[PDB]
Formats: structure tokens, C-alpha cells, sequence
RNA sequence: GGAGCCUCGGUUGGCCUCGGAUAGCCGGUCCCCCGCGGGGUCCGGUGCGGAGUGCCCUUCGUCCUGGGAAACGGGGCGCGGC
RNA sequence: CCCCGGAGCCCCGCGGACGCUACGCCGCGACGAGUAGGAGGGCCGCUGCGGUGAGCCUUGAAGCCUAGGGCGCGGGCCCGGG
RNA sequence: CCGCGGCGGUGCGCCGCGACCGGCUCCGGGACGGCUGGGAAGGCCCGGCGGGGAAGGUGGCUCGGCCGAGUGUUACAGCCCCCCCGGCAGCAGCACUCGCCGAAUCCCGGGGCCGAGGGAGCGAGACCCGUCGCCGCGCUCUCCCCCCUCCCGGCGCGCCGG
């Protein structure tokens, strides 16, 4: 009856300064700020979630405007608890600086 | 084409190349078991001497 | 000097190179030393017949 | 969901940095009482440095030119915008989240307003160094509404005193009420101090 | 048929040896001095006039197709699910408490009972308190809390097992085409057997939780994150 | 109150002293001055800050009956005045 | 101490691909910047002649158009509708 | 037609799992070698032998209530420090993490990610199939015994006989 996903931003794609690489996001996870406090999240399932004009289906439900691109937090990005994910399609850049729900549910706990 | 599986990791591959590794690595488990025990009995004898 | 780094290896270094990255040069084709019968075939004339002998 | 930082006692470009990066991650940020913000290095120094910036202008048609805002709010907002990608859409989208103020007006006068210590003068300057107050610097460079901002803010602080006083009174009541009550709350309060509060 | 005469030191490496084994098994003393045309192979039948016929068990194919795939290559390892070894996070002991994350018992707290054959967890949030019946869950979608009831001694029925926790309906043909056929049927009904089994388990567990103070309430409550709180930081 | 295109973000709140930094915070004044408060001194407390944003508040299944602790609190987008 | 028109087969010398357009098919390795310039292969393409498809075509050729469907690294090509 | 028996290839669309192998990337454990056969340290103390900062001391002055605090001087040991002779088991590159270098003197277990890329059966009365190399083992065709006890059988949850 409440939230079951730790919040995270999608900060952008993996990149060198002058060369972007779209297939590999950088998620800033809320409240985690050290390549130390980011083991937990490795292996986890994450979802850019959003909605659109035409309906879609929905697992365990009637048709609905919301869609997601699933992903997976793959590994731990540079020092300040930033992380890397890898989604099943690449994220759309409209997303840059929005929410992507990171789940708990591939747990090693 | 033959897949090179790494012997260092893959126990059996190691053996197929160098069969003696089985014995070496039988020891240095047992050798270490021996030595782990001995350290427990030392630690017991230090706790007993402290008591 | 400026192009290479070099030095005197360990034993371990030899093994870790030869098992993990050791490939024969057999009929000029690079070939992974998967089995001893590749080393022997080409160095048997020298009493070198298995991975272990090569390291030695 | 909103960051309200009291601009006071920060270092101009130090706080800007943090704000920029926040604003680009999609945090709606409000800075406030910018005229409190203080820039490292001595005053005369910085006035001169603003006066360079006023010297800059397109010869042929000044009207097109670098738009030297005089208001210390704007001045901060200009220096965030220098730490953003503001030609793009995403940089302009970010900049529309930053909200800045000359003093501190009604929506955020009654808000717990944060501080960034990494931008804080008392942390980042050595205490034997000089620093401008932006308020002064704006003032001498052409900002009008210093006195008006000040004299509204006296009226803000007086009103706040009252709020605080009344808070203090409720806190004193609570303390007294716990002392009145303690015996009938003992086997709660105990558990909150076995699991690490109250102590 | 004796068991293994050496133990395991580590996967694949025997504790003993060859020659230390030679002694144990005793390869000394256990030495074994040991120095169609007309006749049809596999058909045969009876029958009346002309005599008895010879059939042929397994008669060759009435048709071949024009092209076909050609074998594979043996592959060595790779072992059908049934035979796989199973696992379990050490944090999950019998009669631990879980947070079942993912299904319609989403965030519901619950009591773990046993590992099934499958690999899944048998679980129950004694349907009474929580509204979570005798159900399976997958290790993976399940936070293990550090709260444990001493479930130790409860005869969780033998007959309840991976097979009986398994979905059921639907066969092939019927009327099919139109606006009918198994779009109806409609409901999963619960079955008396299942209601008995739940009863039998609940009665046994339920006291144990009521012996712990608060725990029944804890269990009723749903897990859920909120503001100012982080999975990585907190603990279960 | 009923349907019905479209646009999307979100997925507990925090309702506030001023400020100081080679210092602060809170009490209570027995006592004194000013307009229940403000200022003062004095004393008593805290001060790696628990009268702590390392915080605080808020709870997250629904109902039944039939005991205790707690108990006059909550509501009717309850209604009129200051 | 015997014969494969039957040892039953991990090797079979009695006969041999699902495979074998031998300008075919298969397996190992290593390698792959390129103007000027050279060479190779194009089941890339245009027009015409000898052959050849018991080719296609008024039950619709050529050409033209195409938010239709495909192939090809590509040159280009095949389809659907008009 | 029911068998979803055996084999072969498949999934309409979206998904999830599992175990195996390849590769990485980390984590947690332990066992060892060497050295100035490590340096320091710790712990028990005893006997001596000196030297110095500076002391339960004394002294001039100051500041507080003979006592406490702050400066100052000569300086023994009744605060320590230092060297010199002689001797104990507690060490151990030490979870009292003070300072290395290492592993045939070295092994165990766990997690994250990416990947699967190949296909030694096209016989007419007898397999639609295994398997090569390596590990061992494991078992058996050799006998004994002991334990625990799952199925089943027997006797009183306990005991006895796969
Ligand atoms: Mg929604
Ligand atoms: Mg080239």
C-alpha cells in the first residue's frame, strides 16, 4: 500500500566529454553518494516510467496510458555513488533529469 | 575451433594439462587445515594461561 | 628502453602467463595450448612433452 | 520537493555551482536573500570586476548587448547561467527551475530554508581574508532597491521573532507536559530509548 | 552398493589419493582372473489361412519430409531443471519473516515455512492476519527480515508440495471459433482441501506469533518505503 | 453530479528566529529597567550540537465482538461570527 | 578361433554424404587507414546481335507515381497498390 | 479421438526463472615464506652503571582557597626519559591494522555485469546414440563391522529388522 522503489534520477548517458554513448545510463540514486553505499543497487531492476496518448496493455490489468522501459543497474559509476544502468531499449533523452524507479526486487538480501 | 578454458580457474583443465596439480592442491588444503587447527589450540592455550 | 618495460619474473608470473595466455606457434598458426599433445608434437624432440615442461 | 537555500553567507560562485547541478537533475531550487551572498576577495577588487563587465557592450548597438543586471538576485542567476548549457533546451529547462529573490518574499519567508555549507564563507574562506557583500556591490553598481529590501526585511524579522517566541513557548509546554505525564508514558518512552532516541 | 569411500575435500578434489584409495577399496585381493539371415530378430504374430504371419514391431516411416535438421553435439553439462542443485540465501531460515515484494501480496509481510523441491519458498502470512494464504514465492523477490518465530516443530503436511501449488486449467479443441470457449470458465475456486491445509498450518503457527509481542500487528502491516529512508542504509 | 478527447510531471509532509564562528543554545529569575511580552545582570543547564535536518511530524491493509490502558476527541468538502 | 546382404556400429580397408554447381563444399590461423596510382570480383547497371527460357504480355507490356512489404555492405533488385 | 508416450524441429505477443560454461569486475575468508633468520612494542621483573629534561622537592614572585594553580633557579630520583652491562615463555610483518616484499613458500567460498553461436546419424528383419581426452571417484563383481535412521515389515513416541 506504499512505495516499493528507491527513487533515482537519470542523469544522462555514459559518455566521454565529446562522445556520447547512449546505451548505458547514469542514474543518480536518491540518498546514496559513495562508491561504497552502492553495492546494494548493483543487480537491481529499474524502470523509466512514463505515459503516452495511445493506450497499451498492462500485465495484471486493463489497458492503460502508461509504459516503461525496463532496465538493470549494472555497475557502480565514479566515486560519488552514481551508478550505471543498461536498459532494454536505450532511454529517450526526454527522460534526462526525470525519475526512474529502481526496484528492490532482484534481491541478494 | 577449441575453446580455451582457463586452467587456473578450471580445475579439470589444469589436470588434463598438468595432472600433478591435483596432489599439490590436495595439500595446501590439508596443509592449511592442519595449520588452522594448530592456531586454535594455541589460542586455547593462551586463553587458558590467561585464566 | 623507452618502448619496453621489462624485468625478472617470478615463477608464478611464468605460470600465469603460460597457462592463461600461452599459445603455441604450430605450422605458423597461433594455437591455444589446450592440451599437452600440442606442446609435445612440436617440442618432443627436445624432451618437452607437456605444459609443465615448457614452463620449466 | 523544493530546495530553499538562504543565499546569505555563501560564496557567489560556490553556491551557484551546487545550484546549477541540482537544477539540471530536476530539483526545483529557490535561492533567497541573495543580497546576503558574499563574494570572496575584497570589495574594491570586485566592484572593479563588475565595472569591467559594465564596460563590455556591443559598440554599434549597445541595446543588443551583454545585459548587465544590477540586482543581486539577477547577478546570482547570471552566474548560475554561466554554469549551465543555456543555449540548449535542457539548459533553459533547467534555468526555469531556479527561482531567485532580492531579499526573501512571502512564499519562502515562512519556510525552513536550508544552507549549503560547501558554499559557506565561514567554511571556505580563511578568516583573515576580505570579501564583498553582494548587496553593497550591487548597490554601488546601480541597484536601486537596497533600502526597500532592507526595510521590508526588518519588518520580516520582527514578524519572525514573534513566531519564534511562540514556538519557544510550545516547546516549553511540551517539556512540561512530558514531566507532568511521564509515569503514564513510561512504557513507551522507554522503548524509544532502547531503540536509540531520547538520549 | 557401498557409499563413497573417500569424502570430499573440495568439489572434485578427493581428500585421499589414488594409492591411499587403493588400500581402502582394496585393489589388492580384489583381483578378477577372467580370461539375422534366417533367424529373425524382432517381429512375430499369429493368424488364420496361409499360416502364421511375421509382423514387424516399429515399421518404417510412411513419409519423409524434403529436408531436415541434422543432430547436435552432446554439450556435457547442462542439466534439466529438475536435476539442478537448489540454493537458499542463508538469511532465509525456516520460520523467518519476509517481505514479499512483487505479486498482489505486494509489500505484505509474511512467514517463511520451507523450501520446496522447485527452489521456491513455501510461505504463509497466516491468512488470518495478513490475508496471505499458503503460497509459493521465489527467493529473489523477497527481502528476508531478521525476525524469526521458532517454527521449529510444526508438521507442515508432507502432501503439500510443489506439485499441488501449481496452476491448472485449459485443454485444446472444443467449439473454439465464435465468442465462447474458456474466456468464460472464469474463476479460480479455492477447494476444501486447500482450506483444510491452511487451517492445519495456521493453527500451528498462529500461536507462536501470538507468543511474540506485537508481531501479529507487524505481520498485518505492509512494508513500504517513505521519505527520508533508504534500502541501502537501513536493515531488515 | 454523468460521460469524454488531450497534456503530462509526480508516487507522505515539515507552518519561518536572528545570527555567531578566537563562539554559541536554553532555562529561570531571587533582583533591576522598559512596552502578557522586550532589555539587563546573576545563577543553573547543555555545547563534536538529542530543545540534534545524523532531525521532527505523519502511518501503510478492511471489518466483526468484548476486555484492558488511553478518553471527549473526531467528523458531516457540517454550518454562522470575530 | 566360422560369413558384415548382417560386426551392429566411435570405425569399418565389402559400398558409400543430408555434403560433392570440385569455378563446389569444409576446417584452422592471422590480419582490415588511404589521395595520386594500379589490380581483382560484381546473380551492379544501360542499348543492340547469336543462342536459349514449349519465358512473360489486352484476364494489361513499356514507362510513370507511391507515409505499402522486403532483399542486398553496396552498385542495385524483388514484390503490393495506382 | 485420447495419450502433451518417444524424437525432431517451434514458441502469436510480453515476461520471469533456473543450473552449466567463456570472459571480466569486485567482496569475504583463512594458511605460508623471507628480512637486521625482520625493526619497534607489549608483559614479568631483578641486579647493577652512568648521563639529561626537568620533580612528590626547594626557592623569588604572582594568582586563588597549610592546600591548589602559574612563572624562575641548582639539580639527586621518591614524574619520567636516555645509554651501559645479563635474561625470561607471547610471539606472529600482530584485529591493539605502528612501518615490507612476496606465493609451486596458496587455497577456500560469495556476489555484479556481458556473452552462449558451434552442430563427427538421410541403412534395407537388429539404437534415431551415444560420446573423445581428463578427473577421480563412486560403485560393483572381496568379505567384515559400526552408526544413523527415509520407505516398508515387526515389536514395545521408543526399540528391532532400504
Ligand atoms: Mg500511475
Ligand atoms: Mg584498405
Amino acid at each position: 500500500s506504499g512505495r516499493l522503489w528507491c527513487k533515482a534520477i537519470f542523469a544522462g548517458y555514459k559518455r566521454g566529454l565529446r562522445n556520447q554513448r547512449e546505451h548505458t545510463a547514469l542514474l543518480k540514486i536518491e540518498g546514496v553518494y559513495a562508491r561504497d553505499e552502492t553495492e546494494f543497487y548493483l543487480g537491481k531492476r529499474c524502470a523509466y516510467v512514463y505515459k503516452a496518448k495511445n493506450n497499451t496493455v498492462t500485465p495484471g490489468g486493463k489497458p492503460n496510458k502508461t509504459r516503461v522501459i525496463w532496465g538493470k543497474v549494472t555497475r557502480a559509476h565514479g566515486n560519488s555513488g552514481m551508478v550505471r544502468a543498461k536498459f532494454r531499449s536505450n532511454l529517450p533523452a526526454k527522460a534526462i533529469g526525470h525519475r526512474i524507479r529502481v526496484m528492490l526486487y532482484p534481491s541478494r538480501i | 575451433r577449441v575453446l580455451k578454458k582457463n586452467p587456473l580457474k578450471n580445475l579439470r583443465i589444469m589436470l588434463k594439462l598438468n595432472p600433478y596439480a591435483k596432489t599439490m592442491r590436495r595439500n595446501t588444503i590439508l596443509r592449511q587445515a592442519r595449520n588452522h587447527k594448530l592456531r586454535v589450540e594455541r589460542a586455547a592455550a593462551a586463553l587458558a594461561a590467561k585464566s | 628502453e623507452p618502448y619496453i618495460a621489462w624485468g625478472y619474473p617470478n615463477l608464478k608470473s611464468v605460470n600465469e602467463l603460460i597457462y592463461k595466455r600461452g599459445y603455441g606457434k604450430i605450422n605458423k598458426k597461433r594455437i591455444a595450448l589446450t592440451d599437452n599433445a600440442l606442446i609435445a608434437r612440436s617440442l618432443g624432440k627436445y624432451g618437452i612433452i607437456c605444459m609443465e615442461d615448457l614452463i620449466h | 520537493q523544493v530546495l530553499v537555500l538562504d543565499g546569505r553567507g555563501h560564496l557567489l560562485g560556490r553556491l551557484a555551482a551546487i545550484v546549477a547541478k541540482q537544477v539540471l537533475l530536476g530539483r526545483k531550487v529557490v535561492v533567497v536573500r541573495c543580497e546576503g551572498i558574499n563574494i570572496s576577495g575584497n570589495f574594491y577588487r570586485n566592484k572593479l570586476k563588475y565595472l569591467a563587465f559594465l564596460r563590455k557592450r556591443m559598440n554599434t548597438n549597445p541595446s543588443r548587448g551583454p545585459y548587465h543586471f544590477r540586482a543581486p538576485s539577477r547577478i546570482f542567476w547570471r552566474t548560475v547561467r554561466g554554469m549551465l548549457p543555456h543555449k540548449t533546451k535542457r539548459g533553459q529547462a533547467a534555468l526555469d527551475r531556479l527561482k531567485v529573490f532580492d531579499g526573501i518574499p512571502p512564499p519562502y519567508d515562512k519556510k525552513k530554508r536550508m544552507v549549503v555549507p560547501a558554499a559557506l564563507k565561514v567554511v571556505r574562506l580563511k578568516p583573515t581574508r576580505k570579501f564583498a557583500y553582494l548587496g553593497r556591490l550591487a548597490h554601488e553598481v546601480g541597484w536601486k532597491y537596497q533600502a526597500v529590501t532592507a526595510t521590508l526585511e526588518e519588518k520580516r524579522k520582527e514578524k519572525a521573532k514573534i513566531h519564534y517566541r511562540k514556538k519557544k513557548q510550545l516547546m516549553r509546554l511540551r517539556k512540561q507536559a512530558e514531566k507532568n505525564v511521564e509515569k503514564k508514558i513510561d512504557r513507551f518512552t522507554e522503548v524509544l530509548k532502547t531503540h536509540g532516541f531520547l538520549v | 552398493p557401498h557409499c563413497s569411500r573417500n569424502p570430499v575435500l573440495v568439489r572434485g578434489i578427493g581428500r585421499y589419493s589414488r594409492s591411499a584409495m587403493y588400500s581402502r577399496k582394496a585393489l589388492y585381493k580384489r583381483k578378477y582372473a577372467a580370461p539375422v539371415l534366417a533367424t529373425v530378430t524382432k517381429p512375430v504374430g499369429g493368424d488364420k489361412n496361409g499360416g502364421t504371419r511375421v509382423v514387424k514391431l516399429r515399421k518404417m516411416p510412411r513419409y519423409y519430409p524434403t529436408e531436415d535438421v541434422p543432430r547436435k553435439l552432446l554439450s556435457h553439462g547442462r542439466k534439466p531443471f529438475s536435476q539442478h542443485v537448489r540454493k537458499l540465501r542463508a538469511s532465509i531460515t525456516p520460520g523467518t519473516i519476509l517481505i514479499i515484494l512483487t505479486g498482489r501480496h505486494r509489500g505484505k509481510r509474511v512467514v517463511f515455512l520451507k523450501q520446496l523441491s522447485s527452489g521456491l519458498l513455501l510461505v504463509t502470512g497466516p491468512l488470518s492476519l495478513n490475508r496471505v494464504p499458503l503460497r509459493r514465492t521465489h527467493q529473489k523477490f523477497v527481502i528476508a527480515t531478521s525476525t524469526k518465530i521458532d517454527i521449529s516443530g510444526v508438521k507442515i503436511p508432507k502432501h503439500l508440495t510443489d506439485a499441488y501449488f501449481k496452476k491448472k486449467q485449459l485443454r485444446k479443441p472444443r467449439h473454439q471459433e465464435g465468442e465462447i470457449f474458456d474466456t468464460e470458465k472464469e474463476k479460480y475456486e479455492i477447494t476444501e482441501q486447500r482450506k483444510v491445509d491452511q487451517k492445519a498450518v495456521d493453527s500451528q503457527i498462529l500461536p507462536k506469533i501470538k507468543a511474540v509481542p506485537q508481531l501479529q500487528g507487524y505481520l498485518r502491516s505492509v512494508f513500504a518505503l517513505t521519505n527520508g529512508v533508504y534500502p541501502h542504509k537501513l536493515v531488515f
